[PDB]
């Protein structure tokens, strides 16, 4: 199960919003120190499993759906809210159990690997990212090859906030 | 009968051969593409690299206009579906590379695909597997070329429920010289989701409103009604109770919070309202109408704060002129 959005005709200040919505999300997540050896969001593995699974995609599909509408660029940031950030959601929960903000040195090589198999043509994916070059705002969830098999574990959110 | 006259096929050729404005964002050189030419070139593309088109179809306002121009449903949305096989995960990967291989032609991928490109959506899921890619306007007119698989049903209306298939007038295009008169006019056929052309066009003739799917009734279909209503399309239907309670009740479940309706009203007002004044006031006031007299199981507290919140805005609109 392949889901994939592009959205480019976003405002500025469309953009500041994420961003900010998204850093909140980052201050509820714990930070790797002393552990380990302008695009920012998450990629989270999320395992296909009949329960939490299908429940996610149920809300990752229904909000792209969502978007689908002829605008809706402006209630766009109010539903990212309600869905990312909001209660009984399956994947606001999910971005507040185990979600991890990551340096540099370990999130590019995600972000890289990631762009890889959204152009180039096992484990299920989860991302949203916003990146500022030109507005580009692209979420998905796609069936692919590892990025992070070694730090990452399911239902983990890894966190990429880079410059 | 299914048969497209040739009025209606010359409105067909209005709205494809007329062209749109590509409004320039980031890369700022516009572009005057003609909807036939892309039309053209993408099916040709893709066919090319042995895809395999079924059918091109017209869908929405569009045909509506095109069928019988008096209804109220106005051409401001060109919507184009690409009805098609493709099955493989990199047959819409090259989809895609055939309409930004068509969008360069007209003036690297990747940087036309960020600079004019409104959305990029495909989905690849249980019975949809559908591929989209609007293109942006400042205007907001919006042209929107979908590569369709296989879809799920959803709540269509009737008048709403038009698809023209496009590929009889392609043929007159690629001759050299557009052979088209009276005499010589591409049979064009036209269809419905909704169910039977002959009914759903006699709904658009004579302003009817009719649903199918109503199992698919999405939150906002209450609001999309009621502008079938305000536009004249009186809903014959002595079963609108049910109706008007179906999707009353499925708006409030999507939009339980009052600031949630506020913020969806607040856009459908906005966006879905283009070249209307008086429509607006209207508009909310007929919604007013269908609540407090078709709901029937709204609280106390929430049917007065919801109706109460449709009057604010009614005046918003009144206080400005």
């Amino acid at each position: 199960v392949n889901i994939e959005f592009e959205a480019y005709s976003l405002s500025d200040n469309d953009y500041d919003g994420i961003k900010k919505l998204l850093q909140q999300l980052f201050l509820k997540a714990p930070v790797n120190t002393a552990e380990l050896t302008e695009v920012f969001g998450f990629i989270s593995l999320l395992n296909l499993t009949e329960r939490k699974g299908t429940q996610c995609v149920e809300q990752i599909q229904e909000l792209v759906l969502r978007f689908c509408e002829k605008n809706c660029e402006k209630s766009m940031v109010e539903q990212l809210d309600k869905f990312l950030n909001d209660t009984t959601k399956p994947v606001g929960l999910l971005l507040s159990e185990r979600f991890i903000n990551v340096p540099p040195q370990i999130a590019l090589p995600m972000y890289q690997q990631l762009q890889k198999e959204l152009a180039g043509a096992g484990k299920c994916y989860f991302y949203l990212l916003i990146s500022k070059t030109l507005v580009s705002l692209k979420a998905g969830l796609i069936q692919s090859r590892s990025t992070l098999s070694d730090f990452q574990g399911t239902f983990m959110t890894v966190g990429i906030a880079l410059s | 009968p299914n048969v497209l006259n040739w009025e209606q096929v010359q409105r067909l050729d209005g709205i494809l051969s007329e062209t749109i404005p590509i409004h320039g964002r980031g890369n700022f050189p516009t572009l005057e593409l003609q909807p036939s030419l892309i039309v053209k070139v993408v099916r040709r593309r893709l066919a090319e690299k042995r895809i395999g088109v079924r059918d091109v179809r017209l869908n929405g306002s569009a045909a509506s206009h095109v069928l019988h121009q008096d209804s109220g449903l106005g051409y401001k949305d060109l919507d184009l579906i690409f009805c098609a096989d493709l099955r493989g995960e990199g047959e819409f990967q090259t989809v895609k590379d055939v309409v930004l291989d068509c969008l360069l032609d007209f003036l690297t991928p990747l940087t036309l695909k960020e600079a004019y490109v409104q959305k990029m959506v495909k989905v690849c899921n249980d019975s949809d597997r559908w591929s989209l890619i609007s293109l942006s306007n400042n205007s907001g007119k919006n042209v929107e070329l979908k590569f369709v698989d296989s879809l799920r049903r959803q709540f269509e209306f009737s008048v709403d429920s038009f698809q023209i298939k496009l590929d009889s007038l392609l043929l007159f295009y690629e001759c050299s010289e557009n052979p088209m008169t009276e005499t010589f006019h591409p049979t064009i056929i036209g269809e419905s989701v909704y169910g039977d052309f002959q009914e759903a066009f006699d709904h658009l003739c004579n302003k009817i409103i009719a649903t199918r799917n109503p199992e698919e009734i999405r939150g906002g279909g209450l609001l999309k009604y009621c502008n079938l209503l305000v536009r004249g399309f009186r809903p014959a239907s002595d079963e609108i109770k049910t109706l008007q309670r179906y999707m009353c009740s499925r708006f409030f479940i999507d939009f339980s919070d009052i600031g949630e309706q506020q913020r969806k009203l607040e856009s459908y007002l906005q966006n879905h309202f283009v070249g209307l004044e008086d429509r607006k006031y209207e508009y909310l006031m007929t919604l007013h109408g269908v609540v407090n007299e078709s709901t029937v199981c709204l609280m106390g507290h929430e049917r007065r704060q919801t109706l109460n919140l449709i009057t604010m805005l009614a005046i918003r609109v009144l206080a400005d002129q």
